[PDB]
């Protein structure tokens, strides 16, 4: 769970991101096509090249959804609900490629954010990502 | 060890850059902090009830100089990790009794400590070919577990 | 989520196990350390050799606690509290190795149950594994 | 594979034993089954509604001895695991494009299957062999994946 610590560390260090997110959102794409090549099954419809609209179209929804999540910190299960369907049930990702995508959004925001990536915030950041993606695969089975 | 030529010049370049002693100890000290179930092995280290314990501790920065010292070393065998990591693999498994998985964390938390430092320095590219090189060291180290 | 069915299906195959938990919990313990040798990281104070009493006795306490579990499949949460305490606070095991064991448990009811390990008796227990796993694992941050 | 000339002979030997026709069935369909989520890629296969159809599925029973086939002769390949799937693994990423985390989840049910099937026989030392097979061909057959 997080703590009251905790939610004030990401409501702070995700107020910083401010108008970035959607680009930021691109970004950890990116870096996670990069780095788990296997991540890239999901996309077989996709142009994943360098600079593609349909990435930086994607990263735009997945960190307005991240930034809903936030705005509703206190109700993650509810605010996401919609999303936690669609993905048990259309995409049906492997639950093992939220920690990978967890994983980048915590590179990105680490190489934009050098004064609020303190030890405590990525400490919060990183319990952050990994209730989200709890939400997002907890109506899989 | 899929590092392409390019890719290890890439890790080669970068790693020519780094602080080895300041980065083990920022790696180590991050690790205590995100993932506080590791600091079951340092109960001799003293006070890690907070972060400025822990980043600050003397014994942890001491530590993981040590520890980026015998990575650094890896780096110049990126041919032969196994061979490099032999003894401490043993280490790990017979005395210390480290669970693998500890390693590939460490791994992660390492690769966002290198983001944080390089900002933009730290590309894509860049990133997957530390990626290749995390995952081949948590493999070495684990080579000699039974 | 365990359905009905599920709850119902485990409580029979696990019906059938009767006096032998025991015996089965000390077999998957057995089959655990020899595929997966990196659990051993977790027992060094054992005697990890065939028919260890050390062995043989953990190999009880397991299978106690999943009885009670089966028994309060209900309210799984508050039946194992404490042992999720213990885990999270003293033990730190680390999550990946509970889907080891969960694995060895099956082969073994597999391997000693034929009649009884149907297809959906099979999907119902792994799930069940599965959420005694999430229960065990859930206060560790 | 990092078999013992002993390992090798268990898997060698029991599989010897092994009416793929079945076990591939079996294998397959538990999968469907128990991992709902896998059926993803069966749709055209029919109705996977239950237990009893997907078990009952003959386009399942024969995909399944397609498989445990392609396994089978991976067995005469075991050092070189990685050259016997080479084509199967590009195929599997270039045109299935199957999650290699599906290679895992199979290789595990495979062992709850020959457990099934041979009690006693199927012993830790057996088993323990068994799933140094399963890891190694997951890992040749998403080899190529990019
Ligand atoms: C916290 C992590 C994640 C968040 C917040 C997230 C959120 C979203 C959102 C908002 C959408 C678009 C739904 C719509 O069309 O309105 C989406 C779609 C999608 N996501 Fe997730 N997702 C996450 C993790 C993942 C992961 C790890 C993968 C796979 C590696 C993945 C694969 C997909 C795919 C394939 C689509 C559909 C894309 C399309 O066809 O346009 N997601 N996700
Ligand atoms: C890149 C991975 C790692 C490397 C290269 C590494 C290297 C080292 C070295 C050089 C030593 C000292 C050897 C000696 O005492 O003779 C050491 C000790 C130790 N390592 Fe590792 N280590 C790694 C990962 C880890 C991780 C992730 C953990 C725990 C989660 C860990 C736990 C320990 C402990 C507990 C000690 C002994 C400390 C003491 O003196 O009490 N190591 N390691
Ligand atoms: C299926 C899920 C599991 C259940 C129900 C379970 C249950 C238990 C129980 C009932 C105990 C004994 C508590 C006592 O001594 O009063 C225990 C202790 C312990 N468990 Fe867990 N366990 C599970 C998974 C694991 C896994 C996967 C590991 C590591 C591979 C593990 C490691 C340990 C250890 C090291 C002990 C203490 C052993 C000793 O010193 O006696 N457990 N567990
Ligand atoms: C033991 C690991 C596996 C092996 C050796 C294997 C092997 C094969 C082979 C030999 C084919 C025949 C296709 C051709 O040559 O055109 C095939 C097709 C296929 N496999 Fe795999 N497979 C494995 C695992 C899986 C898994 C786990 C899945 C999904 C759960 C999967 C999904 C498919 C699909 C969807 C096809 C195409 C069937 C069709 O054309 O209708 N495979 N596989």
């Amino acid at each position: 769970v997080l703590s009251p610590a905790d939610k004030t560390n990401v409501k702070a260090a995700w107020g910083k991101v401010g108008a970035h997110a959607g680009e930021y959102g691109a970004e950890a794409l990116e870096r996670m096509f990069l780095s788990f090549p296997t991540t890239k099954t999901y996309f077989p419809h996709f142009d994943l090249s360098h600079g593609s609209a349909q990435v930086k179209g994607h990263g735009k929804k997945v960190a307005d959804a991240l930034t809903n999540a936030v705005a509703h910190v206190d109700d993650m299960p509810n605010a996401l609900s919609a999303l936690s369907d669609l993905h048990a049930h259309k995409l049906r990702v492997d639950p093992v490629n939220f920690k990978l995508l967890s994983h980048c959004l915590l590179v990105t925001l680490a190489a934009h954010l050098p004064a609020e990536f303190t030890p405590a915030v990525h400490a919060s950041l990183d319990k952050f990502l990994a209730s989200v993606s709890t939400v997002l695969t907890s109506k899989y089975r | 060890m899929h590092l392409t030529p390019e890719e290890k010049s890439a890790v080669t370049a970068l790693w020519g850059k780094v602080n080895v002693d300041e980065v083990g100890g920022e790696a180590l000290g991050r690790l205590l902090v995100v993932a506080p179930w590791t600091q079951r092995f340092f109960e001799s280290f003293g006070d890690l009830s907070t972060p400025d314990a822990v980043m600050g501790n003397p014994k942890v920065k001491a530590h993981g100089k040590k520890v980026l010292g015998a990575f650094s070393d890896g780096l110049a065998h990126l041919d032969n990790l196994k061979g490099t990591f032999a003894t401490l693999s043993e280490l790990h498994c017979d005395k210390l009794h480290v669970d693998p998985e500890n390693f590939r964390l460490l791994g992660n938390v390492l690769v966002c400590v290198l983001a944080h430092h390089f900002g933009k320095e730290f590309t894509p590219p860049v990133q997957a070919a530390y990626q290749k090189v995390v995952a081949g060291v948590a493999n070495a180290l684990a080579h000699k577990y039974h």
